[PDB]
């Protein structure tokens, strides 16, 4: 499972 | 270039359209021809130029990953040979990512990062061009690997200075480039322990800024304050 | 073209992989140069050539259906008029998708169906025929739409009429080609009574020859059964 | 809603 980076978002 | 022919409000328009018919492609060649107009970008378009991209370069990292794995799995002992195909067609997927990821430092190059004053504006760019360069980091294998791993670094390192000192800990822009910065610590750079320093820190001290905001502002900040503790949960 | 220089077993192999990527547009063209090696295709072959041209245009007609919308909202009274930008990107996604359809007629007719003479080979082409020809059909207007119908009736009913005669009732690909025709009648034709009774005598006449099959094959035809029955509650 | 076609499979 790899670390989250930012989404999509404003 | 294919869009210099079309005014700047109309791809603006259709890369508005673009995204919401999933054509994230296309998304991404309308808003190369508005950046190439010349003229600075918004705070919304800024973020149509980052979605386009992030959703092409996207589906290339998980191709490419997929790919990268049975090509491992081709090399492991008592693999039957199957000739050049995997390595032939992972090497054209990464190619075609590596292009993207040019595409994109070349427009924050040619002129986005330059002429960007404003600490909003400057901090995205700086961010972004991180975030290009952990992409090819990705890919990379060998001292050229290190070259790239650097400039991601100075990248996120200059944007990181300048939001510290000019927006609060809770603005989603600053969050979303500790967040980012915080992954190629932990993901690239070999630094599990930078990674979680700073993704603690980050989240503590936005959780202390937050009865400065309007709802609205709230939910945007703990949003990426989630994802951030999301990770110190993988990571710890 | 630009496959040409590739081994045809390369090709396939390279589909597969770009298959297990979600690359559907390489996959397409992978499998568009092993057809043009002039050889015919197995029935495995034949599965990678339907699903990687179908995922293709399956993206075209999703993104075409939400500009299509957005077009014919601008086109409502009290709507603000904004200029020509959605109709032209609406055109160019049509355009596009005229052009995968155009692609995978060319193959058929040039010379996939010709050379074609087992009926599970001769029917999936003749379906591939008739479905191709209702994409196109979906996004007519006028007369060349009559004669876009009524090519993709043709294909349909010579595809069925050898079904008819060569497989049992349970075969998935008969039972497809049933599904997809009578589809082309709800949808396309103006004929909700001529789907309904075909869906409905194609699932009956499954369900008496289910006993025949083992349970793989039950379970094949059991699927695409389903399905018939889906839509009967759709259409009553 | 629109009606269901045959989806991807052998
Ligand atoms: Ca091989
Ligand atoms: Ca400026
Ligand atoms: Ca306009
Ligand atoms: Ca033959
Ligand atoms: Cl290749
Ligand atoms: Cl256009
Ligand atoms: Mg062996
Ligand atoms: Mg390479
Ligand atoms: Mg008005
Ligand atoms: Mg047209």
């Amino acid at each position: 499972q790899r670390s989250t980076s930012t989404p999509n978002v404003h | 270039g294919a869009m210099g022919s079309m005014e700047r409000a109309s791809l603006i328009q259709k890369a508005k359209l673009a995204e919401q018919a999933e054509r994230y492609e296309d998304m991404a060649a309308f808003m190369k021809g508005a950046v190439e107009k010349g003229e600075e970008l918004s705070c919304e378009e800024r973020n149509l130029l980052s979605v386009a991209y992030k959703n092409v370069v996207g589906g290339q990292r998980a191709a490419w990953r997929v790919l990268s794995s049975i090509e491992q799995k081709s090399n492991e002992e008592g693999s039957e040979e199957k000739g050049p195909e995997v390595r032939e067609y992972r090497e054209k997927v990464e190619t075609e990512l590596q292009g993207v990821c040019d595409t994109v430092l070349g427009l924050l190059d040619s002129h986005l990062i330059k002429e960007a004053g404003d600490a909003e504006s400057r901090v995205f760019y700086l961010k972004m061009k991180g975030d290009y360069y952990r992409y090819l980091a990705e890919v990379a294998t060998g001292d050229d690997k290190k070259r790239i791993i650097d400039s991601a670094r100075s990248a996120y390192q200059e944007a990181m200075d300048i939001s510290k000192k000019e927006m609060p800990p809770t603005n989603p822009i600053r969050l979303g480039l500790a967040l980012n910065f915080s992954v190629f610590h932990y993901e690239i750079a070999n630094s599990p322990e930078e990674a979680i320093s700073l993704a603690k820190t980050t989240f503590d001290e936005a959780m202390a800024d937050l009865h400065t905001l309007s709802e609205d502002s709230y939910k945007d900040s703990t949003l990426i304050m989630q994802l951030l503790r999301d990770n110190l949960t993988l990571w710890t």
